[PDB]
RNA sequence: AGCGUGCUACUUAUACUUCACCGUGAUUGCUGUUUUGACGCUUUCACGAGUAGGCAGGCGUGGAGGUCAGUGACGAAGCCUU
RNA sequence: GCCUAGACCGAGGACUGCGGUUUUUACCUAGGAUGUUGGCAUAAUGAUCUUAAGUCGCCCGUCUUGAAACACGGACCAAGGAGUCUAACGUCUAUGCGAGUGUUUGGGUGUAAAACCCGUACGCGUAAUGAAAGUGAACGAAGGUGGGGGCCCAUUAGGGUGCA
């Protein structure tokens, strides 16, 4: 720009941020969302499938299934704020998912065996499940879409 | 640096006010009070219905 | 090295201990103080409605003590005002629109808003009233400058050669206008509210009586605040 | 410098100074002294009182070589002695033997009589003496001695 | 006012009290009671209007 | 920001601001100029009018005179020139001036890689 | 906006520095600007005030007002501060045994001061042997001296001196001057 | 969707409230840690319209003393150019 | 007292304060945003220029109570173009010396219009007033009284000294 040479007194050192009292607190979820709840994805690969809501992760995402074979959605994780909870509810008190958690979906096309065979097992007590309620295996094996004068202010799901 | 609202920040309330913790946990803004069902008007104040 | 960085730690742990000791006890006094405040406004509060309901009772009429504060707020802006109550407006410290001034109500200052009166909205506030307004834009006059009410060592450093050690001890000498009550409310900066959430009348520069905005309005003053605080 | 004036600042706004309607006209009011005695009256009154009439009477060739006296007081008047010797003068003067002061010489006519003198005997020789003058020389116990 | 307020200050320091000798402005007046034993309220009404002309 | 952190760095006004009709005729150049005139829209600041350069514009004091990439520029005029940003190289660049042979020009820039001197205009 | 109870964006008035670019005196309010922020002490805060002043308002100090000065009651032993020149007076008769401190002196002054037996010091030395101003005495010399007061509030009946190039019977004392002339005012 | 009148909600000025930044005025403190800037740094508050006009701080030009042992025929100065 | 929907903002930058909970550096929502995940770095992001759309925008300068005016100059462009210098002064500021001050009229000297040096006079000041003849500034600690910064003695207060 111009002339002017910086002087003695112009430091670099970079001072450390100041202590911060932000001690986060625990996530509050909708009152709609518990295990075993249908769901409709809104954004994402799988927008418009109704699925099944598993379990809470650590990470204050969302465990689900479609089932796969029924759906082909595989067991993976959504966001609370990218999904309708709908009434629907499965019983899922069957359905082991300790094992579960944020390690099991690290990021290392191949599949590993270990997830495909997780995927069946939850998948056997999801079916048996949902077998119990006529026609919802043919509700989640459907896409969920916005009919003309569908006004979801008005509508309870 | 940042002024933070008492009737907000419970933490300032009691900071400002320490009786707010009285306050609060005596119920002194929801506090019965005791009396006996009474109506004094029945005399000479019915002139307010007509005169 | 740190060993300085440590050892100034350590003293200022001592010593905050012992002001943290010191202070307990001048915050169970405001404690009491406060307490001691809302027993009275209470048993005031009681003791008038006995009275209004004896005076029924008894064939009498029982006349209210009339109010001795007032909370006036200039609501007209700064152009085209007459010398007389421009110079009244300053001398109550209102010099901007929505800025509120507590008034210990004579003749004098009665003769006072009566010059004011086409320009402010006034009335009588409530002691919710007077406590929102200090805890969420209660400012004091420290050294010429505006200093948010933050902390009780601000009032105390201030007024506690009147006896005012707490922010409860400040809106108590204001709602019971007290012996000091012209040093609390100059040292109290004039309020700066916003306008009101959900607007005024139709026509603002109109008497409150004839469905305008200013004088005398009363006990709708708390109202107002509520909308303008 | 001309870097200094302020003629350089009021470049690029129109007037210069002047005022728009006042503007900066050739002579307003006239030039020079014009004007004394009738719009310029209250000027002249307030400030220069005195200014026109005439006093006193005239003096034709006065020649300012006549009135030559320039004046010296009592309270400088030691200074005109030598200054290596002043202190001996003042502890050993008496009246048999005090220092000469020629004020003539130093170039002043008249001695005059402010401040106060060493009270200690003088001679002093001058043109003119005022009566105090005199007088005080005479307390401290010395003499006017006239000159010419 | 000057004898007056010199009259007060010696009288309460006889006393051994204290007396205030700064002058007020006009207060508002305090709560009192209205009987009406002979006073019973008198409701009034607007009156029409006349010519009197 | 490869240079020492600063708080986001704002510029109030972007654009150029240009003399009242510069755009009507040729012989008014940009270069702003205020309007000294009795009936001037633009110095009565009518609704629609060009803005002016006042010191609300002035820039945040943190990053003023900062390039986008975070440091203050400083013209080099020859390799004795770049002693005095020998301990400021996260927060000084050098700009090479244009008048410097396309030698020197070279020197110049290798002994600010040496240096860790950033440099500001590489190529011409 | 506001409804301005007083004048906006005023400056103090006073000076805060020297308008002199001297190094040297600006060496003396270096020290005495840490001193008035510091020592509670009220002569050093008069005398950082008193190193900012203009030429006309830090007259001469006569070594005559310092005789006079030291003998108040009480203040024979007393150090006499003048911020400005001291200088000599040849009509004094005798001077006494005296410390005095002074930004300059003149050659009689310096002469007078010790051939009496005294000190003639700078400021600086005052701040360590006197750093609170302990048992000081500030002279100030005649501020309405100076023959531009003279002018000063000229007016009819003001008694003023008018400004005039020459003196003399011909100039300004005709009319408006003398009751023979018209007025006198 | 006119006239008189009442009510609920709503619209938005460079005005008001909270916050950020520029400048101006004031203000807190700063030398046994003053430490190669005290004409400097720092805490805090309030304020910002303007013709004629005053003052202040800066930008630019011809030439001059000093300095950069400065740039430059391996390209100075000038000129055109999202 | 409780629950609940949305928006905008995140200045500051080791620690220091007040509280609260005390789980007596135990923490905390308590003197200003952190944690975590994804994507991009041949780029999501940002600026300018041109242009479209929306909205607003009358020709500048001047004299003028009032100008876009049916008031005047101005078709365009380049270069030049207007508060200067001097004699004598008022106020203010800086500087040198100071009851004195000013070397530069002149003289000495010189590496030659410079720089360096010298002194008598003179100007102004140090005395005023009167038309003039003329006279010419201490009763007193160079005065008293009420204030008066600072300083001294004190011990809220109080006393002493008190320049401008
Ligand atoms: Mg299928
Ligand atoms: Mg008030
Ligand atoms: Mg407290
Ligand atoms: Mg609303
Ligand atoms: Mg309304
Ligand atoms: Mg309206
Ligand atoms: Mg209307
Ligand atoms: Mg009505
Ligand atoms: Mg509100
Ligand atoms: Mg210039
Ligand atoms: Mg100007
Ligand atoms: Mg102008
Ligand atoms: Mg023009
Ligand atoms: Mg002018
Ligand atoms: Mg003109
Ligand atoms: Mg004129
Ligand atoms: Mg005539
Ligand atoms: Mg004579
Ligand atoms: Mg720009
Ligand atoms: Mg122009
Ligand atoms: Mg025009
Ligand atoms: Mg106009
Ligand atoms: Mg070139
Ligand atoms: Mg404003
Ligand atoms: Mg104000
Ligand atoms: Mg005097
Ligand atoms: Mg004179
Ligand atoms: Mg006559
Ligand atoms: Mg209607
Ligand atoms: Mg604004
Ligand atoms: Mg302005
Ligand atoms: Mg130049
Ligand atoms: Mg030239
Ligand atoms: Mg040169
Ligand atoms: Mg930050
Ligand atoms: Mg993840
Ligand atoms: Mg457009
Ligand atoms: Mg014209
Ligand atoms: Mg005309
Ligand atoms: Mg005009
Ligand atoms: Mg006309
Ligand atoms: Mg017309
Ligand atoms: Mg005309
Ligand atoms: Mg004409
Ligand atoms: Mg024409
Ligand atoms: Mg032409
Ligand atoms: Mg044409
Ligand atoms: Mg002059
Ligand atoms: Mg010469
Ligand atoms: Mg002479
Ligand atoms: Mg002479
Ligand atoms: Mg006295």
């Amino acid at each position: 720009m111009s002339q002017v040479a910086p002087k003695w007194y112009q430091s670099e050192d970079v001072p450390a941020p100041k202590q911060t009292r932000k001690t986060a607190r625990p996530q509050k979820l909708r009152a709609s969302l518990v295990p075993g709840t249908v769901l409709i994805l809104l954004a994402g690969r799988f927008r418009g499938k109704r699925v099944v809501y598993l379990k809470n992760l650590e990470d204050n995402t969302l465990l689900v299934s479609g089932p796969f074979k029924v759906n082909g959605v595989p067991l993976r994780r959504v966001n609370a704020r990218y999904v309708i909870a709908t009434s629907t509810k499965v019983n899922v008190s069957g359905v082991d998912v300790s094992k579960f958690n944020v390690e099991y979906f690290a990021r290392e096309k191949e599949i590993k065996a270990e997830r495909v065979a997780d995927q069946k097992s939850v998948d056997a007590a999801l079916l048996s499940e949902i077998k119990k309620t006529p026609l919802l295996k043919q509700y989640l094996a459907a896409s969920f879409s916005l009919k003309n004068g569908d006004r979801p202010h008005l509508l309870k799901f | 640096v940042l002024k933070k609202n008492p009737l907000k920040n419970k933490q300032v309330l009691l900071r400002l006010n320490p009786y707010a913790k009285a306050y609060a946990a005596e119920k002194v803004g929801s506090a019965k009070v005791e009396q006996a069902k009474v109506k004094p008007s029945k005399g000479q104040f019915a002139e307010v219905l007509k005169n | 090295k740190e060993k300085a960085q440590q050892k100034t730690a350590e003293e200022r742990a001592a010593a905050k201990k012992v002001r943290k000791a010191a202070n307990k006890e001048k915050r169970k006094v405001i404690f009491d103080r406060a307490a001691a405040y809302q027993k009275e406004y209470t048993e005031a509060e009681r003791s008038v409605i006995k009275a209004k309901r004896d005076a029924k009772a008894s064939n009498s009429y029982y006349v209210d003590a009339q109010p001795k504060l007032v909370f006036v707020v200039r609501i007209k802006g700064i152009n085209k005002i007459p010398p007389k109550p421009r110079k009244v407006l300053q001398l109550l410290r209102l010099t901007q629109i929505n800025a509120g001034v507590f008034v210990r109500l004579t003749k004098a200052t009665s003769e006072l808003i009566k010059l004011a009166e086409p320009y402010v909205a006034y009335g009588y506030p409530s002691l919710s009233t007077i406590r929102q307004l200090v805890y969420k834009r209660g400012f004091g006059k420290v050294n010429k400058q505006r200093i948010a009410l933050s902390d009780n060592a601000i009032i105390e450093a201030n007024l506690g050669k009147f006896n005012i050690l707490s922010i409860e001890d400040l809106i108590h000498e204001i709602y019971t206008v007290g012996p000091n009550f012209k040093q609390v409310s100059n040292f109290l900066w004039p309020f700066k509210l916003s306008n009101p959430n959900g607007g005024f009348r139709a026509r603002k520069f109109q008497h409150f009586i004839q469905g305008g905005d200013t004088g005398n309005r009363e006990q709708f003053i708390n109202a107002l605040v509520k909308q303008m605080n | 410098p001309t870097r200094l004036t302020k003629t350089r600042k009021h470049r690029g706004n129109v007037s210069a100074g002047k005022g728009r309607i006042g503007k900066h006209r050739k002579h307003p009011g006239g030039r020079g002294k014009a004007g004394g005695q009738h719009h310029h009256r209250t000027n002249l009154d307030k400030y220069h009182p005195g200014y026109f009439g005439k006093v006193g009477m005239r003096y034709f060739h006065k020649q300012q070589n006549h009135f030559w006296r320039p004046e010296i007081n009592l309270d400088k008047l030691w200074t005109l002695v030598d200054s290596e010797k002043k202190d001996e003068y003042l502890s050993k003067s008496s009246a048999s033997a005090a220092p000469v002061i020629d004020t003539l010489a130093h170039g002043y006519g008249k001695v005059l009589g402010k401040g106060r003198l060493p009270e200690v005997p003088v001679i002093v020789k001058a043109r003119f003496v005022s009566k105090l003058a005199e007088e005080k020389i005479r307390a401290v116990g010395g003499v006017v001695e006239l000159v010419a | 006012r000057v004898k007056s307020n010199a009259a007060k200050k010696r009288e309460a320091k006889a006393n051994g009290e204290t007396v205030y000798l700064k002058r007020q402005a006009a207060k508002p007046r305090g709560s009192r009671i209205i009987s009406t034993e002979g006073n019973i309220p008198q409701t009034l009404a607007p009156v029409a209007y006349e010519t009197f002309i | 920001a490869t240079s020492v952190p600063h708080p986001k760095i704002v510029k109030k006004y972007t654009k150029k601001f240009k003399r009242h009709h510069s755009d009507r005729y040729h012989r008014v150049a940009e270069n702003w100029r205020k309007q000294k005139g009795i009936d001037s829209c633009v110095r009565r600041r009518f609704r629609g009018t060009i803005p002016q350069p006042n010191i609300g514009y002035g820039s945040n004091k943190k990053t003023k005179f900062l390039n986008p990439a975070g440091y203050k520029v400083y013209l080099v005029k020859n390799v004795k020139d770049l002693d005095v940003l020998l301990l400021h190289t996260k927060s000084y660049a050098a700009e090479i001036a244009s008048s410097v042979s396309s030698r020197k020009r070279v020197e110049i820039v290798a002994k600010a890689k040496k240096l860790g001197v950033k440099v500001t205009n590489p190529k011409g | 906006g506001r409804d301005h109870t007083s004048k906006q964006h005023v400056r103090s008035g006073h000076r805060t520095a020297p308008k002199s670019d001297n190094v040297y005196l600006q060496l003396l309010v270096k020290l005495y600007s840490f001193l008035a922020r510091r020592t509670d002490a009220p002569f050093n805060k008069v005398i950082l005030k008193s190193l900012f002043l203009s030429k006309i308002n830090r007259p001469p100090v006569s070594v005559s007002r310092i005789s006079r000065a030291l003998k108040q009651k009480g203040a024979a032993e007393k150090t006499i501060v003048v911020v400005g020149t001291v200088t000599d007076d040849n009509r004094l008769l005798e001077f006494p045994k005296a410390t005095i401190a002074a930004l300059r002196f003149t050659a009689g002054a310096k002469d007078r001061i010790l051939k009496n037996g005294g000190e003639a010091i700078t400021l600086d030395q005052l701040a360590l042997r006197a750093p609170k101003g302990q048992n000081t005495l500030i002279v100030r010399g005649p501020r309405n001296s100076r023959e531009a007061v003279r002018h000063f509030g000229f007016g009819p009946h003001k008694g003023k001196a008018p400004r005039i190039l020459s003196k003399g019977r011909k100039f300004e004392r005709a009319r408006g001057r003398r009751r023979s002339r018209g007025f006198k005012v």
